[PDB]
């Protein structure tokens, strides 16, 4: 599973019942070239992702836009009100209602 | 070129939080992506340093530097081929059907190469992966290229 | 202002206006406070309530005074709507540090000092952002329940 | 149109026609909205409601306008009839994927895109096809209950 990642030559090695087999120094050379080739392949595939990743963040940030405000202002009210005679009154009284 | 797209300047006024018409160098990566460009973060990093520009110290910007950096990144959009994106994930899971097991794509997107946070990984899988734990990447890469 | 909230303010206006003529005077304020147990309600408290209006307290003057003090008042179902979007998996009360970071980093209304005042009477759970729901109760109806 | 549904539209016609002469004019629309809490109801909204009719809004013009917009309106008992045939063992809300497959594969009205719009305000359970009954409520009387 580990070797899943890395911009490494997935050739140069080989697994078996008790251990992995690995090249150096040719196969070692191969891989290296390979390694660079994924940064390319990879580096480029990373980017879009990265890009894209934040692109979804904006869609969320934006949605959120108002729900906050609502929350924002809404609290403030209370902080002001909760100390107001009339509002306490309404409060004790709010229950007797139907 | 103008085609002079003056909406890039109007989007710079939506990303500058101070209203002085400057955008810090740390925002330039994400704003190139929001203008329709996907440069990798190492590429955005290199170019910066390449020009003896340090993203480690305070930065400001001017529109006169951000415009040519977006035009230097715009040539690299020929690297965005969807054949290689779907074939990458088709080599990532066995059998003839496009499904990644949930945690395979989440751990690979967070730890392999350019680190994506697990918060962003969950926001990119939310809706395309159901409770079977299998992400269909035919529709997943389609929706990722819809934005 | 939803219409049931305006009907709640009409019922509170009728319970404070014990002369039933449509205008709450200072005698109505004092006799509503005396019927709630306030035998020592000073005349200066009644004069400070009347000093918040430019005219007599009829139903539309009471609604405009409450509108101008409650310009960010949110009903309990919309506060629980926003808290269900903050906890989108349901049931769990959200973490203390997650609400402090998301209040600050999104908006200026979520700045810290204000977050210390949020924790300060909205107790721990509420303050912390773990429980949920008791804060929606006390934002629509104040004081400890 | 069943007769109790026509009597419900006759009662709604009498509550919007506050002059009780049998024709809802623009003043009746504005005074019914002001009695529900709409103090800012614009005249252009009242003109757009009157622009949906070719004549004055009497009881038969209001019934024909609602008939032509509700050409697939179904009462709650017939929607629960069809959902009891989809869940013929009773009690259980039916699966999300079963309603998506059976809407598409039977009819063109059950095509997917429309199924994403069904899940989109008809929430999860409703959308999914698991609960049942809340969707019959909101199809006969809109908005969140």
């Amino acid at each position: 599973k580990l070797l899943g990642g890395g911009d490494v030559d997935h050739t140069q090695y080989a697994f078996g019942h008790t251990k992995v087999f690995f090249k150096a120094g040719l196969l070692g050379l191969l891989e290296e070239m390979r390694d660079d080739k994924l940064a390319e392949i990879i580096t480029a595939t990373q980017a879009r992702c990265r890009g894209f990743l934040m692109r979804v963040e904006y869609r969320a940030m934006v949605e959120r836009r108002e729900s906050i405000f609502c929350i924002q202002y809404n609290v403030r009210s209370f902080m002001n009100v909760k100390h107001w005679p009339w509002m306490k009154l309404f409060f004790k009284i709010k229950p007797l209602l139907k | 070129s103008k085609a002079a797209a003056d909406d890039f300047k109007e989007a710079f006024l939506l990303f500058d939080r101070t209203g002085d018409a400057k955008i810090t160098a740390s925002q330039v990566g994400d704003i190139a992506r929001a203008l329709g460009q996907n440069p990798t973060n190492a590429e955005i990093n290199k170019i910066l340093g390449n020009p003896s520009k340090e993203e480690m110290n305070a930065a400001a910007i001017t529109f006169e530097e951000f415009l040519p950096m977006l035009q230097a990144a715009a040539n690299n959009k020929d690297q965005g081929t969807f054949e290689d994106f779907v074939e990458g994930l088709r080599v990532f899971d066995k059998e003839g059907n496009g499904t990644v097991m949930g945690a395979e794509l989440r751990h690979v997107l967070a730890t392999l190469g350019e680190k994506m946070t697990e918060e962003e990984v969950e926001e990119l899988m939310k809706g395309q992966e159901d409770s079977n734990g299998c992400i269909n990447y035919e529709a997943f890469v389609k929706h990722i290229m819809s934005v | 202002f939803d219409e049931t909230e305006i009907e709640d303010f009409k019922e509170a206006f009728t319970v404070i206006d014990q002369n039933a003529d449509g205008i709450i005077d200072k005698d109505d304020l004092r006799e509503t406070f005396a019927a709630m147990g306030r035998l020592n309600v000073k005349n200066e408290e009644l004069d400070a309530m009347i000093k918040e209006a430019s005219g007599p307290i009829n139903f539309t003057v009471f609604l405009t005074m409450f509108g101008e003090k409650l310009k960010g008042a949110d009903p309990e179902d919309v506060i629980m709507g926003a808290f269900k979007v903050l906890d989108p998996d349901g049931k769990g009360s959200i973490k203390k540090s997650f609400l402090e970071e998301l209040l600050t980093t999104g908006g200026g209304r979520f700045t810290p000092e204000e977050i210390k005042n949020m924790w300060a009477a909205f107790p721990p759970d509420v303050a912390g952002n773990v429980d949920y729901k008791n804060i929606c109760y006390v934002i629509t109806h104040g004081e400890d329940a």
